[PDB]
């Protein structure tokens, strides 16, 4: 068994909390409670190896909000989440990635980008292509997920675990 | 001291004792400050609460270098404090110690006069 | 960052904490480091938006600080502009009284941007939609800058498009039947100058004509000639014929924080107390306390201060068995 | 801020030089620069400056070059725990260090592990969580299949985290005891020894935490069962790994358990180990030319009830051909003997262990450990060693050069310190009994040549058996005469040899007057030698050697001799000439610090007062501090030539403090004034009023200078001025209270709480 923390970052009002509950409970409820700081846990299996995941949903951040140092000490894995239905979320996730790297220099660290609210195809204002382009601009791994498509959330968290494993192997 | 100064007075008496102990170091080292250190001791004692249990410790710490006769009046106050604290026997002991003679064994004999202040206190 | 997260959570109840927060808060904006004043202004805007109209007694000090820190720096300019946006949303009519104290600042911003940071004007212009009826007595001050922005060749195209959109949004909230109708003439030159931008120009013209009503219909022929030369049509032309709730106390980590099993030395016990006081805040059910956890972590005396309240918040959620443990 | 950037530019370029010495010099240069030159600026701009600093760090750590990475790691290590535990430091430092551990080179390996230890030791708010990560990571790296490099990483990180900060590590004690024994059986020796070292540190932690435990622990017992499993033949049938490796692991585990259970037998080991490391340090210096003691009650009980088992296991593994197991046994057997010697005597374990260890001295690679065991066993058993006394003594004699030194002259051979330390503990065991034996052994040890181990054991033999003490001096003194003057003691050469000769000459006590012959010589050649180390050492020794001569002037006034007085006087003049005229500042500082009050009688003379006055205006500040301290002390001796000079000086510091606007000069002037005040009360007492006025207006200045040194040193000077003038300040004390309280209540003012409170207390007392 390997204990892994993950930190979920991004703009406010994007479904970081929704993704966390979807992955850890399989449900999705629209209350919109601004999450100051939340922690969830599971004991899952990836590639036949048991990972005890501890997910830390951070409060939404803006381009002016300072990056707390708590999520730079013992995180070993990051999920940068943005809403595909908000260009502001995309710009702010760019800013948040910049501030995170600044908090760790520019050291290589497992980071993966998530296009959230994919089901809202009508309201989409970020397509797949530019999200990818940003991801391999960061050398990160791209995915798209929604709080109504639990398979995608499981894919997201499995992917960040795999990225952490790959970075560890190097 | 996180609750009230009243509780912290027990430890503040210890602080007083330790600082006076450093002043005993200075008193032994520097003969020129002996009168000044004596006056500082007197004033600080006057500032303390008039409890025999603490005056005893403070004067006992002071006794390292200064005998009662060298600070007569100070001990007289202690005697007075013991006189009105349900410890009259200790007050008599202090006063006979300061006089050097015990009139309690010489009732017919008139009292000493070489030190009139202590005679008055006794 | 903590105070905001409290004011956001409580809602209008947060007004009860105004007289404590603001007099210090504004003062800190006056004496804080330059690197932090931008963040403090942004959080001031957020707090003002949450408070809505109950920010009147502090609005004079707020605008004073705004005036004496609205230097021509792009970052602070943008943050302050956001703060005016949020103040306009919060107050509206009352903010009229405080409008005249900011007009010279707006004008200097308009005529003193010399970089791609010219985008700041757009953000300032992005505030002008939200003004509406409170711009009546000062519309004629703010008009000639936008008049210049219509036909400015030096200004970037998106800035001019933004200016057209701004006057468009102003159209349905202000009485343009007065002298302001003269803005018809500027956009005409824009139609005959910039081809890529004609669409927003004609949308703006349609909205202005709709606001004006009969008073414009007399002067149609010049605009009709422009349209015929450009051959771009619109429907309106033909119409000219006529709280935050509680939070789940994570029980596992809560009794885990009370892990006095292998704590022996004095240093061990002090560390246990520190970790427990922090974990109580982290697992506190009330968002107000949990907002203080980040600050408590980097400042232990805060954790010591709220240990009792944090324990009360954590304890009231547990059931009989968890309480017994 | 062009300077603030360019300085880091040249620091980075220097740290990128492939020379180890250049990188290290740049490392301490950067350490100095950030330590005592970038504290004039506050904490928030310190965090801002750390961004540029860490950018420059990672510019070194970014490259894959081993040397560039090593230089970056040196920068990180020097920068960890040097300033306050600021915010931006720890996250970047942790993330930088986490990449280094999987590396292969043990150098960067240990460097990164120690860096993690110091970072956790930094004592910031994020250390706790940080520790819980690293330990977990380390433990996670022990559960891997083999994962060699990461296993060594976990081992070293756990070791350095355990010693560095125990409080946070103890919460991971149970997983550590569950996982470390996986790495103890690793088939590589380095991982094994490191893992046993991490177990050592954790066991020490458990030992501090033991006596106050409510109930006895189980970690010691579990460790013993793990060792037993290691020695079990049936459980040793695991494939793919060597039996001897399991034997070594079990032996190391048992060694550590015994050590934490046998501190009394470990103290002598530690002292002898310090002597051996002194020998190694001397050897390293010559090459470069060209702790806490605790006993676990529960572990002691466990080994008391399982002593025969461990002894039988060790004596069964005695016959192993592998060298590592042989050395571990040689280290363990004396520890067992020191644990419960009575069982050694009664159970007759002496024969096998003694025959084995006397067989080991013949072996080449075990010879050092062989003498280790001989020396420790001699003191372990003080009665049954008599039967073996000749059998070891002849081995020491054979190891040392033979009696015929001139005929059979050694070509090139160094006697390892373990032989000398074995002699020392052998004397400790049966000192008076073997007095003649050590007397005979004395000559070849002197014939070996000067070594730190030799001098240490000669000192020990002198203290243990004073009867022949005078011999040890009379020989060694002659040896010194053969290396300093290159002549027999009558009544070029290696820099390190002369350095150690000076060390022992100044340190080892002698009664014969012949030391005076050295003194003048040390003041004639060595002080004038072009080697800075020889000059420094000559100055030191010449300072130490004159105290008996000055005692006649001070204590035994009836025996004052003009010969000794003149020798002291002209040697002192030569020392002052050395300490003034030498451009090197370190020699000046050492020389001036080496003049105590003893020499004041000869320093009161105008000739030496002139040299001291010259030092009193030295370019370097610390030398100035010693100079002013000395002159203030001498003011009581020769007021004529000092009091006017110190009055002019006092005027100079007052002028500099009142006029100079730069913070550093203000701080230096405040320190100078404080030293003058503490050292010359008679001078300052009449001039207390203007000095106090100047200091007060320096405290109440409307413009607070960025640095805190000025206000701190002004407060310290005010405090010791109060100490000088008792009641003269009584009528300027209330304003001082107002000022001191005002700066105490609010921490925005640069004044520090420590010195403010000290000044308040000194004012009250005075
Ligand atoms: N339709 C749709 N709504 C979604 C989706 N993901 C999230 N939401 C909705 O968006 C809202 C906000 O998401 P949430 O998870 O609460 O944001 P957050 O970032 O955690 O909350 P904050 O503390 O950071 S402000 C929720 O009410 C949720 O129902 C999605 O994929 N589709
Ligand atoms: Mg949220």
């Amino acid at each position: 068994s390997k204990s892994r923390k993950i930190a979920i970052l991004g703009y406010r009002s994007v479904g970081k909390s929704s993704l966390t509950i979807q992955f850890v409970e399989g449900q999705f409820v629209d209350s919109y409670d601004p999450t100051i700081e939340n922690t969830f846990t599971k004991l899952i299996t990836v590639n036949g190896q048991e990972y005890h995941l501890q997910l830390v949903d951070t409060a939404g951040q803006d381009e002016y909000s300072i990056f707390p140092q708590t999520y730079s000490i013992d995180i070993n894995g990051y999920i940068l989440v943005y809403s595909v239905t908000s260009i502001k979320s995309f710009e702010v996730i760019k800013v948040i990635h910049g501030k995170l790297l600044d908090m760790v220099g520019k050291v290589q660290i497992p980071i993966m980008l998530v296009g959230n609210k994919k089901d809202l195809h009508m309201e989409r204002v970020i397509s797949y292509e530019e999200g990818k382009a940003l991801a391999e601009s960061w050398n990160a791994a791209f995915l798209e997920s929604s709080a109504k498509e639990n398979q995608t959330a499981v894919d997201v968290f499995r992917r960040i675990i795999l990225e952490a494993e790959k970075m560890d192997g190097a | 001291a996180g609750e009230s100064y009243s509780r912290a007075y027990g430890a503040m008496v210890s602080c007083h004792m330790l600082s006076e102990l450093e002043e005993v170091i200075q008193y032994k080292l520097v003969p020129e400050r002996r009168e000044i250190i004596r006056q500082i001791w007197w004033e600080r004692l006057q500032g303390c609460q008039r409890i025999v249990e603490d005056w005893q410790k403070i004067l006992m710490v002071r006794s390292l270098v200064v005998s009662p006769h060298e600070d007569m009046r100070t001990w007289l106050k202690y005697a007075s404090l013991c006189g009105k604290s349900g410890r009259l026997a200790l007050a008599h002991k202090t006063l006979v110690l300061l006089l050097g003679v015990d009139p309690s064994r010489q009732l017919d004999h008139p009292l000493p006069t070489v030190h009139p202040q202590v005679t008055y206190a006794y | 960052q903590a105070i905001t997260f409290i004011f956001k959570s409580l809602g209008l109840k947060c007004v009860q904490f105004l007289p404590q927060v603001m007099p210090t808060f504004l003062n800190v904006i006056r004496v804080c480091d330059g690197a932090i004043r931008e963040f403090l202004f942004q959080q001031l805007g957020m707090l003002v938006s949450f408070v809505k109209s109950h920010i009147r007694p502090y609005m004079d000090e707020i605008v004073t600080l705004m005036r004496e820190f609205w230097v021509m720096n792009t970052s602070i300019q943008s943050t302050i502009i956001l703060l005016i946006e949020q103040i306009v949303v919060a107050l509206g009519g009352e903010f009229k009284l405080y409008l005249p104290q900011l007009i010279p600042h707006m004008l200097r911003v308009f005529m003193h941007d010399n970089s791609p940071g010219r985008i700041v004007s757009i953000k300032l212009l992005a505030a002008i939609q939200l003004f509406g009826a409170n711009l009546d007595d000062y519309l004629h001050l703010l008009l000639p800058p936008i008049v210049k922005l219509f036909d400015a060749p030096e200004a970037p195209l998106p800035s001019r498009k933004a200016a057209l959109e701004t006057v468009d949004r102003l159209t349905e909230s202000l009485d343009f039947t007065d002298y302001a109708s003269r803005i018809i003439h500027p956009i005409v030159r824009t139609l005959d100058q910039s081809p890529e931008l004609r669409s927003t120009a004609m949308d703006t013209l349609s909205s202005l004509v709709f606001q004006l009503g009969k008073k414009y219909q007399i002067f149609i022929p010049m605009v009709n000639k422009v349209l015929v030369r450009h051959r771009i049509n619109h429907q309106r032309y033909d119409v000219l014929i006529c709280p935050m709730k509680k939070l789940h106390v994570s029980t596992i980590n809560l009794q885990k924080a009370w892990g006095a099993a292998r704590r022996v030395s004095k240093d061990d016990w002090l560390e246990w107390l520190r970790r427990l006081s922090l974990e109580l805040l982290k697992d506190s059910s009330s968002p107000s306390l949990r907002s203080c956890w980040a600050l408590a972590q980097a400042y232990n005396p805060m954790a010591r201060d709220l240990f009792n309240a944090a324990f009360v918040s954590c304890w009231s959620e547990l059931n009989e068995d968890q309480q017994d443990e | 801020t062009s300077s603030n950037v360019s300085v880091l530019q040249q620091f980075a370029s220097g740290l990128k030089s492939r020379n180890e010495e250049t990188r290290a010099k740049a490392a301490k240069e950067l350490q100095h620069y950030v330590t005592m030159e970038l504290r004039e600026m506050s904490q928030e701009e310190s965090t801002r400056f750390y961004d540029q600093l860490n950018h420059h760090i990672f510019e070194l750590v970014s490259s894959s070059d081993a040397n560039e990475r090593k230089g970056g790691i040196l920068a990180i290590a020097s920068l960890i725990g040097v300033e306050g535990g600021n915010a931006t430091r720890i996250g970047r430092f942790a993330n930088y260090l986490r990449n280094l551990l999987p590396s292969n080179d043990p150098v960067v390996m240990e460097m990164a592990s120690k860096a993690i230890g110091r970072l956790a030791m930094a004592g910031d708010t994020f250390t706790a969580e940080y520790v819980e990560f690293e330990v977990k990571r380390a433990l996670e790296w022990l559960g891997a299949d083999r994962n060699e490099g990461r296993r060594h990483a976990a081992v070293l990180v756990l070791r350095e985290l355990a010693i560095s900060v125990p409080t946070f590590f103890f919460q991971q004690v149970q997983p550590f005891f569950d996982n470390i024994f996986v790495a103890v059986w690793d088939p590589k020796q380095a991982i094994r020894e490191g893992a046993v070292a991490a177990l050592r540190a954790c066991l020490i932690l458990t030992t501090q935490r033991e006596p106050k435990e409510m109930q006895k622990p189980q970690w010691y017992r579990h460790t013993f069962e793990e060792a037993e499993k290691g020695f079990d033949e049936t459980l040793a049938k695991e494939k793919g790994m060597n039996r001897d490796d399991r034997i070594h692991g079990a032996l190391l585990i048992l060694n550590e358990l015994v050590r934490i259970s046998s501190m009394e037998g470990e103290r002598l080991r530690e002292e002898m180990e310090e002597i051996t490391q002194q020998q190694l340090v001397h050897d390293k210096y010559c090459k470069d030319l060209m702790s806490t003691l605790v006993e676990s009650r529960c572990c002691r009980d466990l080994m008391e009830e399982k002593f025969d088992q461990v002894c039988q296991w060790v004596l069964k593994c005695r016959n192993s051909k592998n060298s590592l197991i042989q050395m571990t046994i040689l280290n363990l057997l004396p520890r067992l003997a020191a644990f419960r010697p009575s069982a050694f005597t009664d159970t007759q374990y002496l024969q096998d262990t003694m025959n084995h260890v006397l067989s080991c001295v013949k072996k080449e690679k075990e010879r050092t450990a062989a003498f280790q065991a001989l020396g420790l066993l001699s003191v372990a058993v003080r009665s049954e060693f008599k039967v073996y006394l000749p059998r070891v003594l002849d081995i020491i004699r054979a190891a040392l050069p033979p009696k015929d030194f001139a005929h059979k002259r050694q070509k090139a051979m160094q006697v390892d310190a373990t032989v000398f330390t074995c002699i020392s503990m052998l004397a400790r065991a049966m000192g008076p009994g073997i007095q003649q034996d050590i007397k005979e052994l004395l000559e070849p040890m002197l014939a070996v040549g000067l070594s730190p181990a030799l001098t240490a054991v000669l000192y020990d033999l002198s203290r243990q058996i004073p009867q022949l003490k005078k011999d040890i001096q009379d020989g060694l003194l002659k040896m010194l005469s053969l290396v300093l003057m290159h002549k027999p003691l009558r009544h070029a050469s290696d820099v390190g040899s002369i350095t150690l000769a000076l060390r022992t000459l100044g340190s080892f006590e002698f009664e014969g007057h012949s030391l005076t012959q050295f003194v003048r010589h040390c003041a004639d050649h060595f002080l004038n030698s072009e080697h800075k180390e020889i000059r420094m050492e000559a100055a030191r020794t010449c300072s130490r050697l004159l105290t008996p001569s000055i005692h006649l002037i001070s204590g035994h006034a009836h025996v004052v001799s003009q010969t000794a007085v003149q020798v002291v006087a002209d040697v002192l003049s030569k020392l002052l000439v050395v300490g003034i005229t030498d451009p090197d500042p370190d020699i000046r500082y050492c020389v001036l610090a080496s003049l105590d009050e003893r020499f004041d009688a000869h320093l009161a003379q105008a000739e030496n007062l002139q040299a001291l006055f010259v030092a009193l205006n030295d370019q370097v500040f610390e030398i100035r501090e010693l100079a002013i301290c000395t002159v203030g002390r001498l003011s009581s001796m020769n007021p004529a030539f000092v009091m006017p000079f110190l009055r002019k000086m006092l005027i100079q510091i007052l002028t500099e403090l009142e006029h100079s606007g730069i913070g550093r000069i203000k701080e230096q002037s405040a320190r100078m004034l404080g030293h003058l005040v503490s050292n010359a009360p008679r001078l300052i007492r009449p001039y207390m009023e203007p000095i106090l006025k100047a200091l007060i207006l320096k405290l109440k200045d409307p413009d607070p200078d960025p640095n805190p040194g000025v206000i701190n040193n002004v407060l310290a000077t005010i405090g010791e001025l109060a100490q000088v003038s008792g009641l003269e300040m009584r009528k300027w004390v209330d304003e001082l209270f107002i000022i001191i309280m005002d700066m105490l209540q609010d921490s925005s003012l640069l004044a520090k709480r420590q010195v403010a409170l000290w000044t308040l207390g000194q004012l009250v007392a005075s």
